[PDB]
RNA sequence: AUGGUGAA
RNA sequence: GUUCUUUGUAAAGUGCCUUCGAAGAGUCGAGUUGUUUAUGCAGCUCUAAGUGGGUGGUUCCAUCUAAAGCUAA
RNA sequence: GUUUGACCUCAAAUCAGGUAGGAGUACCCGCUGAACUCAAUAAGCGGAGGAAAAGAAACCAACCGGGAUUGC
């Protein structure tokens, strides 16, 4: 599949092709608003391996955050604030700049009947998952919370 | 500027048309001589003879943009059917019989009806005469009473009878009629017209087909279509 | 400045050869949803009251098109230039060249997809065909793969 | 299948001596006919030109039938009523 | 009240479709708001939008290719408007007197790019039913032979429709688009009017028709004052229109034999030529008799005699 | 110190 | 328990013979600067491997497959 | 063939189908965080449910191996 090659191509980010792509896309991202909808993910392999699908109900956003709290979590919270009715399942890096960093975030609509009608994603419609990014329950949030594995008063009646 | 494909296609079509015309003419020359000893056929038949019969002919467009060939072009000029969608009535005869094959690929022929002839005459008609460029329609019978009527063809009904009954004044009236320029089928372009033309073009292949055989039966179709 | 690996597109097949390729591909347009549904309904009606040669169609889906590639099953590969994610198609010409498979580039992904029903197709390929495919492949080679074999140069 | 500001349309007046064989007195002189033909449109009163024809076959075909119908079409839906 | 441009903008419908909507409904002064509001609620707007969407989708398919999709995409009548403008059948008959002139004019127009052959065929066929019905109820009362044509007046339940029959001569060819809409509306009205009239006549509708006879004359002699010309049979010469003479005689109850039939009680022969060789009579005799029921003998209309002064019967 | 209150 | 349906060259499992046979990158890691009860997190330059890599103690051994996610008690 | 439609993007709707604000806050999840090492305490900010969170090992283990998470 193309993803097998896309992953390896994206691995060598310092390569000339990706260096040119990043500097081409940085200006386009800057000309856009702080938060704007993305028709398609610029890194389809990353999104697809992150559980994103092109079926109806899935929405890709992009957001710019100043450089210099975790940037990923801040971006997720910022996109969730504007996208109140959407759930920020996950986010990933796409481009970085000297003054700003760009992280792509994939949103899943729980109200859409398509998302509710499939068993592979209906779990996200539960009220427990509301504002998932707010509580830092995402991948970036869990990592920031330090949820690692391993080392890394009470009085009874008698 | 014109792309190469057009020239090659025109040359290929012209070669085939010229070969077919030459073969048909050579076979007809031997058939007329009545030798009928080493040719495909000598008799004539029509499937769907050279006996008298009034028939209607319509000039159809196509085939591909073949340069005007001498034989067919001259034959059409005799009937002055150069313009597309033009038709004229001709008296079928044994001498005129080979002309059908000579100009078969460019025209469609058939047996008209009295009602169709009457409707065509009463609905369309030209008199290109007195500078005399005017295309005056058969508005009144006064022109028919004056210029015509020497042989008794005084009104349009007389012309209809002569055309349908093959009267003496059939040649005179037919030339005077300045054969009609029938309207094209789709007569349009744009959103719906493109699809309508594409749909109509399919029937052309199944109706206007040329077998190219020297002894091919005369192609005939009912004039009721239009 | 574009790197040598980029700008391989934009320089695409000529007008006449591109038109010939489009005409050839139109001869093997995949059955559309309506045609497939009506054919299946007719087959069901025939069976319900009272075994065919393998079909042929153009390959368009990127995943399965690449799957056919590398296996040497792709006789010809056609790629769009205006694809938004360039990385999806940057490596495709290189893979085709490495595998020894004819490849070509065209301008307009939508025009590429118009011959395969879908709105867009990015890339397309053919698995089977009658005999004009060899001539088209030779023309594409001599006009793009050998005449512009220096694509690795320039910037 | 058989299925079975609204003022009157005011239909035009009936024929007025436009017969193919009208009385000899109604065949007005050419000068009046020329004036009628040259009369300003719309303001023109009569909708026909006087003529007479003895032989039925000599009756000419009307060429202004379409124009009169087109004129009446405007009133058929643009009339203030 | 709102301006015409303001009303169009409110309806957001191009002027071409607004013309059709107004013709179907009828709006005029600058224009009262209530009429525009009523029009906006008409269902015809939805059908027009659907037609526009169909056209744009067809154009999309044609541009993309795959003509099969365009062919498969191919898968109405203003009945409601008829009731609104014609509250009752007598009202429709009243409006016929001016509406049907357009249809009768179109019945003899030549096919061109501006008018499809189907429209002309439908217009001609509608005449084949109108004349057939009128020749069974014998409602013809006037036959004024005017320069514009034979001004027929059929007593259609006491409204004396003033329909005019255009001459059979070529009607050489204004914005036909409005004329096309008027013709469509009048044909939609005619369908129901003819259905009702045929049902009232007691004949099963649609009745059988003969096509071989149509191929001979193509007219009233197919598709299966009144006391005049009872059982009369007239021969028509080559200088008269059979389409007009035959209809009047058939309505009167007689019969007609066409001279061009191959192109007895023969009381009269209609001839206009100065040379003749049956009671020879000019065509004026039939018209004069029908106009007033005179049934005058042939002595007053011998061929070649001075024509009488035919005053307009109105 | 936290979070608020008001004034010339 | 009672029933109307059970089906179409439909689905699954297991032992035998044979051929094929993937793994979450500005991520682990590393240096620094702030926080943390000398673990972790965060800003930042660098940022890689797949008979590879993470954690440990003895002359290199034991276990696992991270950088996606759901789940009552 | 200077006409055209596609594809990509940017806008509008008294258009149709949808959702977030606020309140409560004992418990829970993150940010921030003061003083008599005090204290990752209190207050403040944001978000949820009947529990929340975590949860099926790049875990602990140096054993004759155990074997999701959480409480005693």
């Amino acid at each position: 599949g193309a993803y097998k090659y896309l992953e390896e191509l994206q691995r060598k980010k310092q390569s000339d092709v990706l260096r040119f792509l990043q500097r081409v896309r940085v200006w386009e991202y800057r000309q856009k608003n702080v938060i704007h909808r993305a028709a398609r993910p610029t890194r389809p392999d990353k999104a697809r391996r992150l559980g994103y699908k092109a079926k109806q109900g899935f929405v890709i956003y992009r957001v710019r955050v100043r450089r210099g709290r975790s940037l990923r979590a801040t971006a997720e919270e910022r996109v969730g604030r504007r996208a109140a009715n959407l759930r920020v399942l996950n986010s990933y890096w796409v481009n970085q700049d000297s003054t700003y960093k760009y992280f792509e975030v994939i949103l899943v609509d729980p109200q859409h009947k398509a998302i509710r009608r499939d068993a592979r994603y209906n779990w996200i419609c539960d009220p427990v998952h509301k504002h998932r990014e707010a509580r830092g329950l995402t991948a970036t949030g869990k990592k920031s919370r330090g949820i690692n594995k391993g080392h890394k008063l009470s009085l009874w009646r008698y | 500027f014109v792309r190469a494909e057009s020239i090659v296609a025109k040359t290929l079509a012209t070669s085939r048309e010229k070969e077919r015309i030459k073969r048909v003419s050579i076979l007809e020359d031997k058939k007329a001589k009545n030798e009928t000893q080493h040719i495909a056929s000598g008799k004539d038949f029509i499937l769907k003879d050279g006996k008298p019969a009034l028939l209607f002919i319509v000039r159809v467009r196509g085939p591909l943009a073949v340069n005007i060939p001498n034989k067919a072009f001259k034959i059409l000029s005799l009937l002055r059917l150069v313009e597309t969608n033009t038709g004229v009535f001709v008296k079928l005869t044994k001498n005129v019989y080979p002309l059908l094959k000579v100009i078969a690929p460019y025209v469609v022929i058939g047996k008209p009806s009295l009602s169709s002839i009457r409707s065509l005459i009463q609905k369309r008609g030209r008199i290109i005469y007195k500078a005399e460029p005017h295309e005056i329609v058969l508005n009144d019978n006064n022109i028919v009473e004056e210029q015509l009527g020497d042989h008794g063809i005084i009104c349009v009904e007389d012309i209809i009878h002569e055309i349908a009954t093959m009267g003496e004044s059939f040649s005179v009236c037919n030339f005077f009629l300045q054969p009609f320029k029938l309207n094209r089928e789709v007569s349009g372009f744009g959103s719906l017209n493109r699809l309508r033309k594409i749909k109509q073009r399919e029937a052309e292949s199944r109706t206007r087909q040329f077998s190219n055989a020297a002894t091919a039966p005369v192609i005939e179709v009912d004039i009721d279509s239009l | 400045k574009v790197p040598p690996t980029i700008a391989q597109f934009q320089y695409t097949l000529d007008r006449n050869t591109a038109a010939e390729t489009f005409k050839l591909f139109n001869k093997y347009r995949p059955e559309t949803a309506a045609e497939k549904k009506e054919r299946l309904t007719k087959e069901a009606a025939a069976v319900a009251e009272g075994a065919s040669p393998k079909p042929y169609a153009v390959k368009y889906g990127l995943n399965h098109v690449v799957a056919l590639i590398e296996n040497k099953k792709a006789k010809l590969v056609l790629i769009a230039n205006d694809v938004d994610p360039i990385e999806l198609v940057v490596f495709l010409p290189a893979l085709c060249k490495k595998m020894g498979v004819p490849y070509a580039i065209v301008k307009g992904k939508a025009r590429l997809g118009t011959l395969v029903n879908q709105k867009t197709s990015a890339v397309a390929a053919l698995t089977e065909v009658e005999a004009a495919l060899a001539k088209l492949v030779s023309t594409i080679d001599a006009n793009f793969a050998d005449k512009y074999d220096e694509v690795k140069k320039h910037w | 299948y058989d299925l079975w500001h609204l003022r009157a349309p005011k239909l035009p007046p009936p024929t007025n001596e436009e017969s193919y064989n009208p009385p000899e007195e109604y065949l007005l002189s050419p000068e009046e006919k020329e004036a009628w033909e040259n009369t300003e449109y719309s303001e023109r009163e009569r909708n026909f030109i006087p003529q007479k024809y003895s032989a039925l076959r000599k009756v000419p075909g009307y060429g202004e039938s379409i124009r009169e119908r087109f004129e009446r079409s405007l009133d058929l839906y643009l009339a203030p009523r | 009240f709102i301006t015409r441009s303001q009303a169009v903008r409110k309806l957001q419908v191009s002027l071409a479709d607004f013309r059709r909507l107004c013709i179907f409904k009828g709006i005029y002064p600058f224009y009262y708001a209530k009429d525009i509001q009523y029009l906006m609620h008409e269902p015809v707007l939805a059908k027009f939008r659907e037609h526009k969407t169909f056209a744009r989708k067809l154009t999309r398919a044609l541009g993309r290719g795959e003509v099969s999709s365009a062919k498969r995409l191919e898968e109405y009548t203003l009945d409601h408007i008829i009731k609104e403008r014609y509250p009752s059948f007598p009202d429709a008959i009243r409006d016929i007197d001016d509406a049907l002139n357009m249809l009768f004019l179109f019945s003899n127009l030549p096919s061109t790019n501006q008018v499809s052959s189907k429209i002309i065929n439908d217009a001609q066929k509608i005449c084949n039913q109108w004349l057939a019905y009128v020749a069974k109820e014998r409602l013809v009362r006037k036959v004024f032979v005017s320069i514009k044509g034979v001004y027929y007046q059929a007593n259609i339940k006491g409204e004396e429709v003033r329909w005019l029959v255009p001459f059979k001569f070529p009607e050489n060819i204004v914005d036909f688009r409005i004329m096309l809409t008027f013709l469509e509306f009048y044909s939609t009205l005619l369908h129901f009017v003819l259905y009702k009239l045929y049902t009232d006549s007691g004949l099963i509708y649609p009745p059988k028709l003969d096509l071989k006879k149509d191929k001979i004359i193509s007219g009233l002699s197919s598709y299966i004052v009144a006391s005049l010309f009872s059982a009369f049979v007239f021969y028509v010469s080559r200088e008269v229109p059979i389409d007009i003479l035959e209809f009047l005689i058939l309505s009167c109850g007689g019969n007609v034999i066409s001279e061009a039939a191959m192109d007895s009680k023969v009381t009269h022969q209609i001839v206009d030529r100065p040379v003749l060789k049956r009671t020879y009579i000019q065509p004026q005799w039939i018209f004069d008799c029908i106009n007033k029921g005179e049934l005058v003998p042939a002595n007053k209309y011998l061929p070649g005699e001075a024509l009488p002064p035919h005053l307009s019967p109105w």
